[PDB]
């Protein structure tokens, strides 16, 4: 039961008690994903418009 | 109407509980994967405790205590007894035991041998039994015990073998006592008033630990290898009334005084010890569980705990009463509809 | 601003649509002249969803009235709230559709559809942020069925990213005008399978049974049937029109109700079904799940609910509402699919409808709706096997193959429901 | 002094953020108009509260916050609310059409069209910081915006602020207070995409907050207003160390250092006590021992789970009010002998303790009673994996039938993203099991 690193100020205090010792994607890659999803939306809409044109 | 699911088809006990629940006209059985249940009769292994108690508006109850395995595994029980101050390594009702991992895998090898050598030098009886969770070896030589465990792959326990057991007469035969104990959602501890002695039908032979038929009392071992099976009692099962009458006629004492007081003490010690770790008092779901305690009795009428079974079966002629009791104390107490136990 | 554009087509569509606007106009405090006279600012908070504001605090329904003959819209314009609609939004021809899907969809309707889209475009262009469209029509006639589904197809071409919901009256031989209703309905159902996000299936037989068996009306009229539809449409649109716990637009509502794109045909219900004894929450909840309160003439016990929504209206206990819904689900535990967790949702709105202290509206997405399509398919086949009454359709340019395909399409729909009923 | 920028995404994030900043103003003596009489350095200063508030030459203290939602109705209540004068229009960003509870709509369809505007508004705030620590991000798991746009924003923040820390406060979905059914999809999708971009995430299960509100505040049917006031108290307990003088958790980096030794396992469990009904005539004030013991009751946790059946990697105790170290040590020693508190073998069995003498502030006319001392425990326990298991199982039930999947594919998402996200969660559940369970 050791208390270590005790710090005190006017607002409070802090300390540590030890009970026992031990034993990214780039901007370019994000844009490609966003544009690939947008292109799939465009393809799916184009297919719908083709279906309605028939 | 109350709803429940069945997830262990191999349970004789809860197959009967399931039967009784339907026959009340107020319980409906759902498919095993339906989450909108009131009562789960769960599987023995990997029960999904983390998914219980998250269905809005449903009070959910399960027939197993999460964490009770600590008591119902042989190596786990040894460690619990040694490392729990409530029980301690000086525990007087549990045979001296040591956990031994096979060399091909902490371990207590050198601690066992240290005590083994102390017994040999002191002329004291030095018979031990190795077992785990067939698979049993009784020997008076440490070399044969440690070599048997290494050939295996799972953790084993070496335990002092009760060389001086109480022997029923006639027959000069060994036995063990099974007690059924129900712990409800409030952690009341209920001991079923009816126990059973799993008797051996072969005379006890201290000079031959090789033939494991008068030394091992398991019902399966007696049915397959014992040529006197059923000789003295039906199915090698003696019940308390007869056993009590025997203790009076032969030893001038009662089952309550000579044995049951110690049994109740042991059951209460074990279950009170683990209560803070498994209690569901303030949990979002609630548990109950049926336990099977196995006891040995030595010739001084001292009772020893052998093991605790977390998924026990019942004696054929006791299923009706005990299963109804489970419904009354464990289920209907939480889901009321529209004593056979001793409260410890 | 979550505007909705309303369209009503044909005789049934315009008669049920007119009642819908009378009901919600009363709820929002709008009188037959389009002037507000309510007592609560709750009535104006979402008035813009269905009404446009004109000069002088005048509210004009965002409604387009369509027909191929002038008769029914002359009745609307002379009705109670007839003067509330924008005169420019009456679009009608003179020839009629003769209860003929082909006339509504391919010949007479084709000649009028462009002028309807012109009005739709004008209403949409003045929307801050269009939620989507709703259409009222029957499937058994010619204009609502044939021209209504033609309109839906042309709206999807022009507004492909907008929700399209329909209140669709299904024909029944017990409440029938002509024998060709199964042909018209089978042709229309396939259009709806492809081009709507929600279709409320309102079976005229169910409406009749409710009026006769439950409301004790010896001789129900179309007016009595339409009072049930009007009340149901008010409840279904309640969370769009009044502030509450739900702030969902049409798309969010559909996302959480439609797990598969073709299975968007809903069984609606209402309680209380028309007295001075207000209902308790237990009674509301039991009746709204009762088959007798359903309007699709399908037994829910014959299928499984994929999703359910229920909205409660009035001053009542949320806790008791929650408690009763739990009670109904355990009694029907076998009738909810297990692979859509938490698939029964409820909402409450403080404002009750007119003449009631509390009510509940039920929206069920149930595979039992396949019974409705099976009925139609059977009646279709009984005539089509003999090619009976087909000359009315081939005379307008259709050929038998298009009937064969419509039949196959609806038998596929039925099969798709049976698949998920056994999942 | 190093600044922190708060970002509130979607309805849940915006309404919780509104509750937090109200509470911050009450804690620091800042009036709704932004004026702060106790700040004697007009138009400037590098006090601790300045990590969250900038200052204008006129003496107004402005939150370092951005609110983002894809429809305007929730943010409009900030613009016209009690604290409208606190924020300026550049901080409040609204679209026209929301994500309809569709992750794919918030991340791909709408996210692509608004992400650059949101980064420009954030850049404006960052240009006003001398030493930006990083970001605090508030959002729901279940909303289409809270899930989908948050994960896009987190990815871009890693790009534009590589060295800055990012912490999350995430609302985990509870059916009791939700009318959606696709939330398990949205939760797994956003967790998968955000896991590598978040340094420390505090999950709050609405089920836990709902039941605390019913059980301890005697609210029969809690509303979002009730829930958010309680959540904002817990959030404030967690962020107080950044806004007041002190030596524990004084910068965002310290949260990870103190609570997250394993980068993927960065979801600490929060527990808070006491929660007392203001309607209660008078309540006997709880002692340090009693509120500390309450930190080990599942009934007080922000996520319902059983820490007795997991292992601890770290534990921080954050006290506010009349608390002195001696009583904390006495309470801890007692609890060690009565509670099941198992640490992993590769970590010290210990507690980092922080005490702020100012007792909890409560919103006047709220549901919470004023107390003389309170505590929030932050513990990284493997038991929180139960919450992932629940979510993953609901995901599996629906995905086996592909229920609702067409809504996501329709917005340009590929089906493979579902299985990829679910496999990441499966690996996460395995990480927790390796860390916390013995054979
Ligand atoms: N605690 C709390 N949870 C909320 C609040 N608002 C919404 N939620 C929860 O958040 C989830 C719904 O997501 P929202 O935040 O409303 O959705 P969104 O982020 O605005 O995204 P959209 O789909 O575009 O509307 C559900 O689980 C709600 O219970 C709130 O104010 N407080
Ligand atoms: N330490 C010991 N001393 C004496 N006999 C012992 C013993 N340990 C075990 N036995 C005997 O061996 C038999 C089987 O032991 P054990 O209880 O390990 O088997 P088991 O796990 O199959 C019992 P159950 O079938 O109820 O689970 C017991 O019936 C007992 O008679
Ligand atoms: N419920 C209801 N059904 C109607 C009404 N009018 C017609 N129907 C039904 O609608 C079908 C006839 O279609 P109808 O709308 O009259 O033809 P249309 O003008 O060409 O669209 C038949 O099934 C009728 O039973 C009505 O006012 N209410
Ligand atoms: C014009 O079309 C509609 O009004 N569609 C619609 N209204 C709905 C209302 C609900 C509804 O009231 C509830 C949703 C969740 C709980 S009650 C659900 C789905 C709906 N679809
Ligand atoms: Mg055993
Ligand atoms: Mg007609
Ligand atoms: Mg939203």
């Amino acid at each position: 039961m050791e208390v270590i690193e005790l710090n005190k100020c006017t607002s409070g205090q802090s300390f540590e008690v030890i009970l026992k010792p031990p034993s990214d994607p780039s901007l370019e890659e994000i844009q490609k994903k966003l544009e690939a999803a947008e292109e799939r939306r465009k393809y799916q809409e184009a297919e719908l418009l083709k279906h309605l044109a028939e | 109407m109350y709803t429940f699911v069945v997830r262990d088809e191999n349970s004789s006990v809860y197959a009967e509980v399931s039967r009784l629940l339907l026959a009340t006209g107020q319980w409906k059985r759902l498919r095993k994967d339906n989450p909108r249940f009131n009562l789960m009769l769960g599987e023995r292994n990997r029960l999904p405790f983390g998914r219980l108690g998250h269905e809005p508006g449903l009070v959910q109850l399960v027939n197993y205590y999460r964490g009770a395995d600590k008591l119902c595994r042989k190596a786990s029980l040894v460690k619990l007894i040694k490392t729990s101050p409530e029980l301690s390594e000086s525990c007087t009702w549990f045979p001296e035991s040591y956990v031994i991992y096979p060399t091909n895998l902490t371990d207590e090898r050198e601690v066992f041998l240290a005590a083994y050598n102390r017994r040999r030098e002191g002329r004291e009886g030095n018979v031990w039994i190795a077992k785990s969770s067939e698979g049993i070896l009784i020997s008076s030589e440490a070399s044969e015990l440690l070599d048997f465990i290494d050939e295996q792959g799972q953790v084993h326990v070496i335990q002092k073998y009760l060389e001086k057991p109480l022997l029923l007469e006639p027959g000069h035969r060994k036995f063990d006592i099974r007690s059924w104990v129900l712990v409800d959602h409030l952690y009341n501890i209920y001991l079923y008033r009816e126990g059973v002695l799993r008797t051996s039908s072969e005379p006890y032979n201290s000079a031959n630990f090789q033939d494991k038929t008068c030394h091992l009392t398991n019902h399966c071992i007696q049915k397959e290898y014992s040529k006197n099976y059923g000789r003295y009692e039906e199915g090698n099962e003696m019940f308390f009334e007869e056993f009590n009458q025997y203790l009076m006629d032969a030893l001038n004492t009662t089952l309550e005084n000579s044995i049951l007081l110690q049994i109740k003490h042991i059951i209460r010690s074990c279950l009170m010890c683990i209560e803070p770790a498994i209690s569901t008092k303030h949990l979002h779901y609630q548990s109950f569980q049926l336990f099977g305690f196995d006891f040995m009795v030595d010739e001084e009428l001292k009772v020893w705990l052998i093991e605790v079974n977390g998924a026990p079966a019942c004696a054929q002629k006791l299923y009706a009463e005990l299963c109804q009791g489970i419904v009354d104390v464990a289920i209907s107490s939480v889901f009321p509809l529209a004593s056979i136990f001793i409260k410890l | 601003m979550r505007e909705i554009v309303h369209i009503q087509a044909g005789q049934c569509g315009n008669q049920i649509g007119a009642k819908f606007w009378e009901v919600i106009s009363d709820e929002h405090g709008i009188d037959p002249t389009g002037s507000y006279h309510g007592d609560s600012d709750l009535q104006l908070e979402r008035i813009n969803v269905y009404y446009n504001e004109a000069t002088g605090n005048k509210y004009v329904p965002r409604a387009i009235l369509v027909d191929l003959e002038p008769g029914t819209m002359d009745s609307v314009r002379s009705g109670p709230f007839g003067q509330i609609f924008r005169p420019d939004n009456f679009v009608f021809g003179q020839s009629g559709a003769g209860n003929n899907w082909a006339k509504g969809h391919y010949t007479e309707g084709a000649e009028l559809v462009d002028s309807v889209l012109d009005v739709v475009r004008k209403e949409s262009e003045s929307c801050d942020c269009l939620q989507g469209f709703q259409l009222t029509h029957s499937l058994g006639g010619g204009t609502g069925s044939g021209m209504g589904t033609l309109l839906i197809s042309k709206i999807r071409e022009e507004y492909p990213d907008r929700i399209m919901n329909t209140f669709s009256v299904m024909p029944s031989p017990k409440v029938s005008d002509t024998v060709v209703e199964p042909y018209n309905a089978t042709l229309s159902v396939h259009q709806l399978v492809e081009n709507t996000d929600e279709t409320y299936c309102i079976d005229n037989e169910a409406l009749y049974d409710i009026c006769f068996r439950t409301l004790k009306l010896t001789t129900p009229t179309y007016g009595d049937l339409n009072h049930l539809v009007s009340a149901t449409m008010s409840g279904v649109t309640t969370c769009l029109r009044f502030p509450g716990q739900l702030n969902a637009d049409l798309r969010k509502l559909a996302v959480n109700m439609v797990p598969f794109p073709r299975l968007h045909f809903f069984m609606p219900g209402f309680a209380p079904l028309t007295q001075y004894r207000a209902l308790t929450v237990p009674e509301l909840t039991q009746q709204m799940f009762d088959s007798k309160n359903m309007m699709a003439a399908c037994d829910p016990r014959h299928g499984r609910y994929l999703t359910v929504a229920a909205i409660f209206r009035g001053r009542m206990s949320m806790k008791e509402v929650d408690e009763q819904m739990l009670n109904v689900q355990n009694k029907n535990s076998s009738y909810f699919v297990e692979w859509i967790p938490n698939n029964v949702k409820t909402a409450v709105c403080d404002i009750p409808p007119r003449g009631l202290k509390m009510s509940a509206t039920f929206i069920g997405n149930s595979t039992a709706i396949q019974e409705l399509f099976k009925r139609i398919s059977e009646q279709f086949t009984a005539m089509f096997r003999r090619k009976a009454f087909l000359h009315w359709y081939t005379g307008e340019g259709m050929d038998e193959m298009e009937f064969t395909e419509a039949e196959s399409n609806m038998n596929d729909l039925v099969s798709e429901y049976q698949q998920y009923q056994d999942a | 002094m190093r600044e922190c920028i708060s970002i509130h995404v979607g309805q849940a994030g915006v309404q919780i953020g509104n509750a937090c900043w109200e509470l911050y103003c009450l804690e620091h003596g800042i009036q709704p108009d932004g004026q702060m009489p106790s700040d004697k350095t007009i138009g400037g200063g590098d006090d601790s509260f300045n990590t969250f508030f900038s200052e204008t030459g006129a003496g107004k203290h402005v939150p370092r916050a951005v609110f983002v939602d894809l429809e305007p109705t929730v943010i409009d209540e900030v613009r016209t609310g009690t604290y409208r004068q606190l924020f300026h229009p550049e901080q409040l960003i609204t679209g026209k059409e929301d994500a309809a509870n569709n992750y794919a709509r918030g991340h791909y369809t709408i996210g692509k069209e608004i992400i650059d505007l949101v980064l420009d508004r954030i850049r404006k705030l960052a240009d006003q910081c001398t030493g930006l620590q990083g970001f605090l991000v508030f959002h729901s798991f279940g909303g289409g915006t809270g899930s989908g746009f948050t994960s896009l924003l987190m990815e871009r923040l890693s790009v534009d602020y590589g060295k800055k820390s990012k912490l999350e406060f995430s609302i985990y979905p509870a059916p009791q207070v939700s009318t959606a059914v696709v939330e398990p999809y949205n939760s797994i999708l956003t967790t998968h995409t955000t896991l590598e971009h978040s340094d420390c995430a505090f999950m709050v299960d609405n089920e836990a907050i709902y039941d605390i509100c019913r059980r301890n505040l005697d609210i029969e049917r809690p509303t979002y207003t009730n829930l958010n006031r309680l959540i904002s108290q817990i959030v404030s307990s967690i962020t107080a160390s950044l806004r007041f003088d002190g030596a524990l958790n004084v910068d965002l980096t310290e949260f990870q250092t103190n609570l997250v030794p394993y980068p993927r396992i960065h979801f600490p469990l929060a527990t808070y006590a006491p929660v007392i009904s203001a309607e209660k005539a008078y309540h006997e004030q709880l002692s340090v021992a009693e509120i500390t013991n309450a930190c080990f009751e599942p009934a007080n946790q922000m996520v319902k789970c059983d820490p007795r059946h997991g292992k601890y990697m770290a534990c921080c105790l954050l006290y506010r009010g009349d608390v002195v170290p001696k009583d904390v040590n006495a309470a801890i020693a007692t609890i060690k002998t009565k509670r099941s508190i198992q640490f992993v073998d590769w970590c010290p069995t210990g507690f980092k303790v922080g005490i702020n003498y100012q007792p909890p502030t409560v919103v006047p006319g709220g549901d919470l009673a004023k107390v003389q001392r309170a505590v929030c425990m932050l513990s990284n326990t493997t038991a929180i994996a139960e919450a992932w298991a629940r979510l993953d199982h609901k995901f599996d039930l629906m995905y086996a039938k592909r229920a609702f999947v067409h809504w996501y594919v329709g917005e340009g998402m590929e089906e493979g993203e579902f299985s990829e996200a679910r496999e990441d969660m499966a690996a996460l559940e395995k990480d927790y099991e390796e860390v916390g369970v013995d054979s």
